[PDB]
């Protein structure tokens, strides 16, 4: 019965190690998403500016 | 029939004495086994 408790705890340690590295990968992705999403926002604003600018010139 | 009587009476006493002590420890040991089967199934989904 004691052996089975040593066997069990080992599995749940790996559950945490996987849990941490899985959340750690997603954590890095998050920053990337927010980096570019801003850059795309910057692009679209500039896009709309030309769109009306070119009209108001003509 | 003497043996069957003598032996199986001893067996039933040895069994029920063990069972009383060991059915509790079986449940202890068997409910722990079920924890491996869930500790494994989560392990794979996290690895995946």
């Amino acid at each position: 019965d004691s052996y089975l408790k040593h066997q069990e705890i080992v599995l749940d340690t790996l559950l945490p190690q996987t849990v941490s590295n899985q959340w750690r990968i997603n954590n890095d992705y998050i920053r990337q998403t927010c980096t570019i999403v801003e850059e795309m926002n910057i692009q679209q604003r500039k896009q709309i500016n030309d769109l009306e600018i070119y009209r108001k010139r003509l | 029939r003497t043996s069957m009587k003598i032996q199986f009476k001893t067996a039933m006493p040895p069994t029920e004495v063990l069972l009383e002590s060991i059915q509790s420890k079986v449940e202890s040991i068997e409910q722990l086994q079920r924890k491996l089967q869930h500790v494994q199934p989560l392990e794979q989904q996290n690895n995946e």
